[PDB]
RNA sequence: AGGCUAAGGCGUGUCGGAGUAAUUCAGUUAAGGGAAUUCGGCAAAUUAGCUCCGUAACUUCGGGAUAAGGAGUGCCUGCU
RNA sequence: CCCUAACUGGAGUCCGGUGAAGCUUACAUUCUAGUGCACAGUCUAGAGACCUCUAGGGGGAAGUGAAGACCCCGUGGAGC
RNA sequence: GCAGCUUGCUACCUCGAUGUCGGUUCUUUCCAUCCUGGCCGUGCAGCAGCGGCCAAGGGUGAGGUUGUUCGCCUAUUAAAGGAGAUCGUGAGCUGGGUUUAGACCGUCGUGAGACAGGUCGGUUACUAUCUACUAGAGGUGCCCGAGGUCUGCGGGUAAGCUGCUUUUAGUACGAGAGGAACCAAGCAGCGGCGCCACUGGUGUACCGGUUGUCUGACAAGGCAUCGCCGGGCAGCUACGCGCUCAGGAAUAAGAGCUGAAUGCAUCUAAGCUCGAACUCUGACCUAAAAAGAGACCUCUUUAAGGAUUCCGGUAAAAGACCGGUUUGAUAGAAACGGGAUGUAAGCACCAAGGCAACGAGGUGUUCAGUCCGCGUUUACUAACCAUUCGUUCCUUUCACUU
């Protein structure tokens, strides 16, 4: 059973679950949630958005 | 002209497509009895659905040994009372009603569906009975046997429902022997289906009330130009110049689901008596969560949440022994997130 | 065929320009119909990942251009499910010209593939130089 | 112009309603494909203001021309 | 369009009030075949059919709207 | 000779109108069968053909030109058969063509004008009375009164059809080249039925950002398509997911057994065995309004039980259906769980700068604030109060009572 995180808000993906996105260079994205794809696909950075746990690690960079 | 040709829209297998005159499935046929005696039938409530991680044990599946993802639907199932045995004669003009023992003692709640027949002739109708199969008057032999869902909270329901099953023995006389033996008792899904064996799942489909024929048919909608001059959602033609009549074959409007429909050879992955094991965080979704003993079913079931499935020992089942299947994860995830 | 391990909705039909990935000299091919396909009544041809499609070169280069190949679909944009349950999208849409037996016409394919037509033809697992 | 508001004029021309089903008039959105629909891109969609750069064949030398094709644009602080 | 889905407001659906019009010799729960001015719910022989009500799209009633504008005829007209 | 699906002939019906071609949608039928099933012959080695017989259960598609029918062409495909139904189908659609009024070109004619020549443009009416069908109800009949469970006279069904790949097998066959069949497995196309864990859409519940404006500013709000933009739970849905072999009987063509007429022979004249995607049965749906109007059991005969009112939803256009009703978690409140959004207001510090007043914005407070058409716990409020039928009504034409 492959453990996989989330690229966005680096949850585990739950088995049978979840999304893997390619992008055109071979770069591999898990996604738990289309919100998480829908603010990749935007653009946002998970390390602005805040209820990530990138963001979350920004913000306590302080 | 030369005609362009197309399947014909929806199956007229099921015509006519009216509501179920119950809400519970009737069974009109009974498989082969091929070992010792027990019940053909089962009855349960849908819950819902979740999914399980198990290994690939179908024999010469391409995926067979390896991690897949398999939908299941949770069916709670309380165990079920046998309330009475009934006596079947054949004859030229079919199967006839000849003799009907009630067990002595039965579930007060009984009185919701049905006045509680009384403690009175157990005995001698079934030395009645006894007697019948030895002069060779009874074809056959039932249980009535009806489900008590008043141990269950996402069913809000505490009528019982009351339902015939099927005995499978060699002989009519195991068959009484056997019936004698489960009469008046509480048999639990365990001593109906075994896990990893193939079943037959009836059900009343979910209710739509009245659909048009697009949508309860399959029928095409107008296209291009035709789509926004006022029958979009609506039959091209209703019948030829002749006959001078609406065929009954012709895709109309009418009530679409609460039917009567089988499914078959739908897997059970899991006889579980917890239901702390398949019930989700926050719960099922509208039902709770699950308390008593319950059963996971490969795949989909026809009807929704809460309704009544009744499941049937495979009728027309391809594969022999298939196994126990390796369930190594039930996702209790939130089924509301 | 073989069987594919996982599900493939049909997602591009017939009329789709879709880019050429390979060092064929072909830039964009349009789909013109489905091998093995059977449709019914005013459906399209429909090709999933994994599916083999007559094609027209639309650009490319100009010996390429205006022929009719055989290409295999690598990449689509459509989700399909592995058989474990995980969802699998690609960025974009992509083929490879072949033969009918499934034989890469190019060399190199540049772009990940995917491990269904990897696996249904090795050719262009072997081909691809890396396999998503 | 369009939007939101004064003053002034009005609520003036059938109601209610439990999913208020199907269907229909008029709208919003729609994965992947993108005219494969159709007699025909009909209908719908795209673009869109202003500033700056740049603007072809051809031409009756007037034009074509907003051709095409690109970039910028909000708020705040202080200014020329 | 492949191939449809969901949703918004107005109708429709159900309720209170108000309240027309158009087809109509009669009867009438029909279906098949034949017959018949050779395209019958009514004739003939069969087959079906318990009655009433509600919703629904329009197969049929060679449905309704209309003394065919096409063709011919009239020792009928008009204009050119 | 057949058919009447081409074109003719005719003028019997219709001129107080049966709306004209083609397409589209939907249903059905025929077989003279294109494929799929079973056979026979071959100048049939195999592969694959050619010819014929049975067989209408299923399939027979997507595209370019043309209004086309027809036809040509393209790439798939097992094949992309043909025809009938008022040349099926305009109280379904379309309007490209033909069949009005305008105009141009060519040709006729002195001319008006004409052309089964071409071209551009050119209004598609109706609230369904009856019948038919699709669904949903109320009755009456059947019937000890009521309820429950069944049976199955019958009706319907495609209770699925068809390819690819692997294997058989580089085998039989064949000199080689080439190259099968039974069985077995998986997958796929189309069809059917259901479902919503997953994924996608929607989601005018909800959350946030922001433009313009109004409510004096902040905050909180109105409006602009939900103002627009981003996200999205439940629900619904497909672009998602599950299931969807058979076997047996009796047959068609056909192949045989036995067998005389006709000492022999003969598949046939009796008799008998096999033999199809056909038919029937069999695993599905429906079905006591089956007039032979059913069987069994239980309860109870001023009762059983049903309906109405009440709180609801697995159901629902009205009806109906399914549940609960204090001996109760049916619905709601409260809290919590599980979720949506994205870090609220106020406060403090910082902020490019400004002498200052101010200051977009950043950080902390703060995974905050707001919200939940989901669950759990919990009788806290509401499921209370009742009515009505099971009596032909008045009457003493009474099984009773002032």
């Amino acid at each position: 059973m492959e453990q996989r995180k989330c690229y966005f808000c680096g949850k585990m993906l739950e088995p049978g679950t979840g999304k893997l996105y390619v992008k055109k260079d071979g770069s591999t994205y898990f996604m738990c949630s289309s919100k998480c794809m829908s603010n990749f696909a935007l653009g946002r950075l998970p390390r602005r958005t805040e209820w990530t746990e990138k963001g979350k690690i920004q913000l306590k960079k302080a | 002209m030369a005609s362009i040709h197309r399947p014909k829209r929806g199956s007229l297998a099921f015509s006519p497509r009216k509501r179920a005159k119950s809400h519970i499935p009737r069974f009109r046929a009974w498989p082969e009895a091929t070992g010792e005696p027990k019940l053909q039938s089962f009855a349960g409530y849908k819950v819902g659905m979740t999914h399980v991680i198990m290994v690939d044990d179908t024999k010469n599946s391409l995926t067979q040994g390896m991690e897949i993802s398999v939908p299941v639907t949770v069916i709670e199932t309380p165990a079920i009372r046998v309330a009475a045995i009934r006596a079947y004669a054949e004859d030229s003009t079919g199967e006839k009603a000849i003799a009907e023992v009630w067990a002595a003692d039965l579930d007060p709640e009984l009185k919701r569906r049905i006045p509680i027949p009384a403690a009175g002739n157990q005995a001698e109708a079934l030395e009645n009975i006894g007697k019948l199969i030895e002069e060779g008057r009874v074809s056959d032999v039932r249980a009535v046997i009806y489900t008590l869902p008043k141990s269950l909270t996402g069913v809000p329901k505490k009528v019982p429902d009351i339902m015939e099953s099927g005995i499978s023995a060699r002989d009519l006389g195991t068959k009484f022997e056997y019936s004698k033996t489960i009469l008046g008792t509480l048999v639990s899904v365990t001593d109906v289906f075994k896990n990893g064996t193939l079943v037959d799942t009836a059900a009343i489909t979910i209710g739509k009330g009245t659909q048009g024929p697009v949508k309860r048919w399959g029928i095409q909608l107008m296209k291009g130009k035709h789509s926004r001059q006022g029958s979009l959602r609506q039959v091209g033609t209703l019948g030829a110049f002749n006959p001078s009549r609406v065929s009954w074959r012709v895709p109309q409007m009418g009530q679409m689901g609460y039917h009567q429909r089988t499914e078959f050879n739908k897997r059970i992955l899991k006889i579980g008596s917890d239901g702390e094991e398949v019930t989700p965080e926050g719960g099922f979704i509208n039902y709770g969560l699950v308390r008593g003993d319950y059963i996971l079913i490969k795949g989909s079931v026809p009807g929704p949440s809460k309704r009544l499935i009744r499941l049937r020992d495979p009728i027309r089942a391809k594969k022999a022994d298939l196994g126990e299947p390796n369930i190594l994860y039930i996702s209790r995830e939130s089924k509301q997130g | 065929m073989k069987g594919m391990r996982s599900n493939i909705p049909r997602a591009l039909n017939a009329g789709a320009q879709i880019a050429c990935v390979d060092n064929t000299g072909a830039k964009v091919v349009e789909i013109i119909s489905v091998k093995k396909y059977r449709g019914v009544k005013n459906r399209m041809p429909c090709a999933g990942i994994g599916d083999m499609c007559v094609v027209s070169v639309k650009k490319g280069t100009p010996e390429m251009r205006k022929q009719v190949l055989l290409a295999v679909v690598v990449r689509q944009k459509q989700e399909f499910r592995r058989p474990d349950g995980l969802h699998v999208s690609f960025e974009d849409n992509a083929m490879v010209i072949t033969d009918e037996e499934g034989i890469p016409k190019g060399t190199d394919i540049k772009g990940p593939v995917a491990r269904e037509v990897a696996e249904r033809f090795p050719k262009i697992g072997t081909t691809a130089s890396i396999i998503v």
